[PDB]
């Protein structure tokens, strides 16, 4: 019966993702950062400040 | 009531007429550069167009021859409303 | 080099020569004399171009050899390889794979083209990484990013066996894989490479790009992907059969739609008949029924025929075609040459083949053309051209044209021979 | 020798890259537009009076090239045929046998007639 | 091409078994990398009918059109005129050479009305041969 | 449509509201008595009581009979099914002649499918079975289907528990369910949960606006032709038929009657309402006797359509006899069964009109000097000619830089353009 | 057109020419007959002719392992 009548709960609505360096609609999402954002400009930014990050973390 | 049946019709011949039109592979060029229709449901004209562009010259060849899940608000400052986000 | 295209009988040429007024200039684009006909051709050019008139025929009329054919490689050349010109021969029609009318009504829809828009919404990438739910991770040049993969994409990305290294297109309004090939490296590198395998810069740019594709079509095309599942393939084999007039007036209609969204732009072409006196009495009678249609291309036809039997029946009419569909076209009539034509046009022929005369050698060649014709004279540029080549000459004399004449004859000293031994031919 | 290979390979890949379709797959996308069974079988009893397997070519030493290509020929079809071969085979098997209806088995005598009125 | 093809067995072993259905080539002479310049001729109309109809498909409707009875064709004027396009590259690139010929029409007053009054079409065409 | 044709400026009969043929309306100059004959076959068409009743226009050429035939189309309106055809279209090399012209009768009968379709569809929210007692056990599957509108809950019954898992419904899915039969059919993730990160196509599709439920009506136009194309070849035999040449076939009576039963009872049923049109045959008289024959128990059949014959051709021989020559290469027994519509040739003012209102159509500026100069050249050569003259002198004075039509250069395109009486001329000379 | 009576070397002529040419070059032998194809009008038999006549030679290194 639970198999063939499984209650499953009503999937989340997703979060609308916004892009940290020019709060544009998410279109894309690091592979490395995971962090979302919508265009080269951004992706560019994005990488110098995680390098700049791990190079100060460690 | 049922059909006769006959045994087939066997048709001897010899090896050689099979091997008719057989020609050796040093005397057969690559024609597939001249085979069209068997780009239909290869490529794509505006395809054609990219791979024709994006093709690799020879100096580039001759040359050839860390992730973690991170947020947003860790790396980048949130901004003030009514300010140009600027990173 | 040998190219496919060589010279013919009108390489020499490249257009009408007119020219803004359309006023017909004598020595331009390879065309000579005939200056009325140029100028009507023009203005039937001009017709063709503004494309708001549907149906509009025109007969080239003329005695044989008066640049009729001439006038129609020109008026082809001067319009623009954009337009259609299809040109068949009135003999083109008799086919057993189609009736007549089928094949009348292919050709005209050959000659009319239609041009469609399409804009594309597409990820093209190289493949860093996939996982097997599922992950899948593209870059270019100038970007990174990673995508949740769906049971289809999956499905997809597996059957085509996309790896790691890959240039694929992804196109997101239909969910299907491109391969466009895999990207050289050092590591991939073999010694033999299979015949699918395409070498491939990284993609630049943004991953998600938006296209714009513009293609260009025919709507007997259109007709005969339509036809059939694998229609498509009569566009190179011919055998369309007969198509239904069901599949060409929902064409009609798709089209109209189409080009009333503004995706699609109509090229109305031209569709030359040469030598139409070949066609009978039913494909006339089709015609004047095809040539009252929105969809009908101006219609171009060429006939040196004076008043014979029309073909299928024992009427005898003008240039072999009813007074029904003449009632329905325009008459262009061609004028025979004059001797400075005749030597322009043999000047032409010897710059286009290659052939330096002297000048009494273009005097004995032109009265040669006058008294015997213009296609003779023409054939003996290059017979003693190559006489001339045999002697070591550098430039062709009259005694190598008087050679040639002695070699070759034409028509009339052909028939006077035969006429003298005619008891040894056959059915006299 | 790495020179001589590069050359191959540019070569080899610039013929492939050069050539287009004459149409292709989006123009051909967007182009495209938008009860006598219980009687036939009460009727299909025709046998054909002869039936005959198709003739076989005899040859000593058939070609390596030959036989190869009737191998996956044969290979390929047989592939294709699978997820359909019922369909094949109740589509194409020839009707051969031809057996007197049950009915008649009643019809051939009076006794059996009136028997079956009497247990009816 | 990356194209295998397998052409037997090697005949030193000729003696594994007594008995067996297979083809025994000898061991390959020269080197195991060939290199030869080489030529074909074709016609055009070797194109033509090459790319009439699709060959060599693995597809079951190619595997099919492999089956069925063989049919000459009316090639439509667009197919030939995009193996002219492609004949030309290949001449511009140097890895082929047009050789014009010759047509000899016996007889040729057996053709009819019709025949002729397409000839002249035929012959005025810059790809005619002699 | 935007392209301009021979007839384009055809608008329809220019008739009052008293069948009177106007002097010049609609597009249509003079032909008064022909115009009105022509009115009295479009109420015949719209009549829908008779089957089968032919008309032949007559007359020299260019005298509209190809016009009045699309002036009748122009009236009858796109709902009632036009059917043009040319005689030389009956010669198909794939099927015989009277097939040809049985289908081209079949495609002028009309029908239109009325289709009214009660459907709940909506995103998924929930699935809850409702347990119960037999007399574990359900009696009842509760679904919640959300649209922009609003929210409902259905009492379905069970044994839709079936259908549910076989689309494999879930929670955000939409769907719909019709309440004939009560098969579920899934359309996809509601675009809700769509993220630009994941990357499917088919699977989603945009929440349903309007109510839950909903009644579609769904109306088709088809033709007799199309049904009986439909059952004669329904669309691994369809490999082998679509890897082959789909060729016309000979259509059988027996399918034609069955499609006749079909329809019938569907007209019955309420479902359909049928549209007799019109077979409009130009040329006719490329028809030849085996065709003429034919119509003959053609026209006769209570299920025919109305024909429009045109010929022009007089006292000629009927093609496929040998000398037997015909008033108009009709067989005088076809002759028998067709009324006949007379049109007449045009006077110079009738002709003026007409020039006049093709400039208009053509979108021409013409001069009052370079009309008059037209119409006299319409009234040698041919009125045909005449507009044909039209749009090259139009470009010619483009040319020269003028906005309209001057005499001039009238005079210039007649002097490079020849009719087929001046060309007969150079000819016999 | 090489014309005259039966018998005066016109087929001889026109094979002296294919023997002149060479084998490299086509020489496509056709009798006027030979359009009535019952598969394919005459003049699809002609273009066919005219095609065959015009020669292509196809230049490759083969690289075989
Ligand atoms: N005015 C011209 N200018 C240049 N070349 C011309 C001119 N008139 C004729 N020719 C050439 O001379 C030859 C004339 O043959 P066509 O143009 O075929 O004449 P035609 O009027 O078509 O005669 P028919 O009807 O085909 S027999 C061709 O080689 C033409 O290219
Ligand atoms: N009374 C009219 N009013 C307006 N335009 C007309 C009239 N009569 C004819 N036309 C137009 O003039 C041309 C000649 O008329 P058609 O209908 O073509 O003559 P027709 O009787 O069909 O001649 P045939 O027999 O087919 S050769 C067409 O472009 C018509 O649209
Ligand atoms: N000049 C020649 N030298 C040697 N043999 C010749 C010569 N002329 C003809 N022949 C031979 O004599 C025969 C004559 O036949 P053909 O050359 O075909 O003449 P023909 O004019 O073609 O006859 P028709 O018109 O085809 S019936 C053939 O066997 C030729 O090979
Ligand atoms: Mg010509
Ligand atoms: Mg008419
Ligand atoms: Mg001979």
């Amino acid at each position: 019966f639970e198999e063939w009548f499984p209650q499953g709960r009503p999937p989340k609505v997703p979060v609308r993702e916004v892009c940290p360096v020019t709060h544009r609609p998410a279109l894309y999402r690091d592979p490395v950062t995971d962090i979302p954002y919508a265009t080269a400009r951004a992706f560019k930014i994005i990488r110098e400040a995680y390098k700049k990050y791990i190079t100060a973390h460690g | 009531g049922s059909s006769y049946v006959a045994g087939p019709l066997e048709y001897p011949s010899a090896s050689l007429i099979l091997k008719a039109l057989e020609r050796d592979f040093w005397k057969e060029a690559d024609l597939s550069m001249f085979d069209l229709i068997g780009l239909e449901n290869k490529i794509t004209r505006h395809e054609a167009e990219l791979l024709s562009k994006k093709k690799i010259p020879r100096k580039l060849m001759e040359e050839i021859s860390a992730a973690a899940k991170l947020k947003a608000s860790r790396l980048f400052q949130p901004v003030q409303y009514g300010q140009k986000p600027e990173g | 080099v040998t190219r496919i295209e060589r010279i013919g009988a009108h390489s020499h040429i490249r257009g009408l020569g007119l020219d803004d007024a359309l006023e017909p200039r004598q020595a331009s684009q390879g065309m000579v004399g005939q200056l009325a006909a140029r100028r009507a051709a023009g203005v039937v050019l001009e017709m063709i171009r503004e494309g708001k008139i549907a149906g509009r025929a025109v007969l080239i009329a003329g005695q044989p050899g008066t640049g009729k054919t001439a006038i129609a490689m020109g008026m082809a050349q001067a319009l623009g390889p954009d337009t259609p010109f299809t040109a068949i021969a009135g003999s083109e029609i008799f086919s057993l794979e189609m009736s007549k009318t089928e094949a009348l009504t292919q050709a005209f829809r050959r000659s009319i083209g239609v041009r469609i828009k399409e804009e594309t919404e597409i990820i093209e990438g190289e493949v860093v990484e996939i996982q097997i739910v599922g992950k899948l991770t593209l870059k270019t040049t100038e970007m990174e990013t990673i995508y949740d993969l769906g049971t289809k994409m999956i499905e997809s990305l597996t059957k085509d066996k996309v790896q790691a290294g890959d240039v694929i297109t992804i196109d997101k309004a239909t969910g299907k894989i491109s391969k466009l090939g895999r990207s050289f490296t050092r590591a991939r590198d073999y010694d033999a490479m299979g015949s699918q395998t395409k070498f491939v810069q990284c993609p630049d740019g943004e991953l998600q790009k938006r296209k714009e594709v513009v293609h260009t079509v025919s709507l007997h095309e259109i007709d005969v992907i339509n036809s059939r599942t694998q229609g498509f393939l009569a566009l190179f084999s011919g055998d369309t059969g007969e198509i239904k007039s069901e599949v060409r007036e929902q064409i009609n209609a798709k089209v109209a739609e189409w080009r009333e969204e503004g995706k699609a732009e109509i090229i109305p072409g031209v569709l030359f008949i040469d030598e139409v006196h070949m066609l009978d009495i039913e494909s006339f009678s089709f015609l004047n029924r095809a040539l009252e249609s929105d969809m009908a291309p101006v219609l171009i036809m060429a006939t040196n025929r004076g008043i014979t039997r029309i073909r299928g029946t024992s009427y005898q009419s003008p240039h072999g075609i009813p007074i029904d569909l003449l009632d329905r076209l325009l008459i262009v009539s061609t004028t025979p040459y004059s001797e400075k034509d005749t030597k322009q046009i043999l000047r032409i022929r010897c710059e286009e083949e290659d052939v330096e005369m002297s000048e009494d050698a273009y005097t004995v060649l032109t009265r040669i053309g006058l008294e015997t014709s213009l296609r003779y004279a023409i054939q003996l540029i290059t017979a003693a051209s190559l006489v001339c080549r045999k002697r070591k000459g550098t430039e062709v004399q009259v005694d190598d044209i008087k050679r040639v004449y002695s070699l070759f004859l034409d028509e009339s000293r052909s028939t006077q021979y035969m006429k003298e031994y005619q008891d040894a031919f056959l059915f006299n | 020798l790495l020179k001589e290979r590069l050359d191959q390979i540019y070569l080899v890949n610039e013929r492939r890259c050069s050539q287009a379709p004459v149409y292709g797959r989006d123009l051909l996308r967007i182009c495209a537009l938008p009860s006598l069974q219980d009687v036939i079988d009460r009727v299909a009893f025709v046998i054909p009076p002869v039936v005959a397997a198709p003739p076989s070519l005899r040859v000593p030493r058939p070609p390596p090239l030959y036989s190869h290509r009737m191998r996956i020929l044969r290979q390929g079809l047989r592939e294709h045929a699978a997820p359909y071969f019922q369909q094949l085979r109740q589509t194409t098997a020839p009707r051969l046998l031809q057996f007197p209806e049950l009915r008649l088995v009643q019809f051939d005598s009076g006794k059996l007639e009136a028997l079956a009125i009497l247990l009816q | 091409s990356g194209a295998v093809k397998r052409q037997g067995r090697c005949d030193t072993y000729a003696t594994e078994f007594d008995l067996e259905a297979e083809e025994y080539v000898p061991l390959p002479k020269g080197d195991v990398h060939k290199k030869k310049e080489i030529i074909q001729d074709v016609t055009l109309h070797d194109l033509d009918v090459a790319n009439a109809r699709p060959q060599g498909g693995q597809d079951i409707l190619s595997m099919m059109g492999q089956l069925m009875k063989p049919k000459k064709t009316e090639i439509t004027d667009k197919l030939r005129g995009e193996i002219n396009k492609v004949v030309n590259k290949y001449i511009d690139q140097g890895i082929a050479e047009l050789v014009p010929g010759v047509l000899f029409v016996d007889e040729v007053h057996m053709l009819d009305i019709e025949c002729f009054t397409y000839l002249h079409r035929a012959l005025e065409s810059s790809i005619a041969p002699i | 449509t935007q392209r301009i044709a021979s007839h384009s400026h055809v608008k329809g009969l220019g008739l009052d509201e008293s069948g009177l043929a106007k002097q010049a309306a609609s597009g249509l100059v003079g032909q008064e008595n022909a115009r009105e004959a022509c009115g009295v076959i479009v109420e015949l068409i719209k009549s829908k009581k008779m089957a089968g009743r032919a008309v032949l226009l007559a007359g020299p050429p260019g005298t509209g009979k190809t016009a009045l035939a699309l002036a009748i189309a122009q009236e009858l309106g796109s709902k009632v099914p036009f059917c043009p055809m040319v005689g030389s279209e009956v010669y198909s090399t794939e099927i015989k002649k009277t097939e040809v012209l049985m289908e081209n009768f079949r495609r002028a009968i009309g029908l239109r499918i009325k289709e009214t379709k009660e459907v709940y569809e909506g995103e998924v929210t929930e699935l809850t079975p409702c347990e119960t007692e037999n007399p574990k056990t359900i009696s009842h599957v509760i679904i919640g289907l959300k649209t922009a509108k609003g929210t409902k809950q259905l009492k379905l019954d069970p044994s839709i528990f079936e259908s549910l898992q076989k689309e494999r419904v879930e929670a955000g899915d939409v769907i719909y369910i019709e309440a004939n039969s009560g098969a579920v059919k899934r359309q996809g993730r509601c675009d809700t949960y769509a993220t630009e990160f994941d990357l499917e196509a088919e699977e989603y599709v945009p929440l349903p606006k309007g109510d839950v439920h909903k009644k579609k009506e769904i109306i088709q136009d088809v033709t007799l032709h199309d049904l009986d194309v439909a059952n004669a070849r329904p669309q691994i035999l369809s490999m082998m038929g679509q890897l082959m040449k789909p060729k016309k076939t000979e259509i059988t009576d027996k399918l034609r009657g069955e499609i006749n039963k079909v329809v019938n009872k569907y007209i019955d049923q309420g479902i359909a309402e049928l549209v007799p049109g019109v077979l409009f045959v130009d040329e006719v008289h490329m028809l030849d006797i085996e065709c003429f024959t034919y119509l003959h128990r053609a026209l006769e059949s209570s299920i025919a359509p109305i024909v429009i014959f045109a010929s022009n051709r007089g006292n000629c021989v009927i093609r496929g006899t040998e000398d037997i020559t015909s008033p108009h290469g009709i067989p005088l027994d076809l002759l028998d069964r067709v009324m006949i519509i007379r049109t007449m040739l045009y006077t110079p003012q009738e002709m003026k009109q007409i020039i006049k209102i093709r400039a208009q159509t053509e979108g021409i500026n013409i001069s009052e000097e370079a009309l008059n100069h037209l119409g006299e050249i319409g009234t040698k050569t041919t009125l045909r000619y005449s507009v044909q003259l039209l749009t090259p002198a139009n470009l010619l004075a483009k040319i020269n830089g003028k906005d309209s039509i001057e005499k001039e250069h009238v005079e210039e395109i007649s002097e490079l353009f020849y009719d087929a009486k001046s060309s007969a001329k150079i000819l016999a000379d």
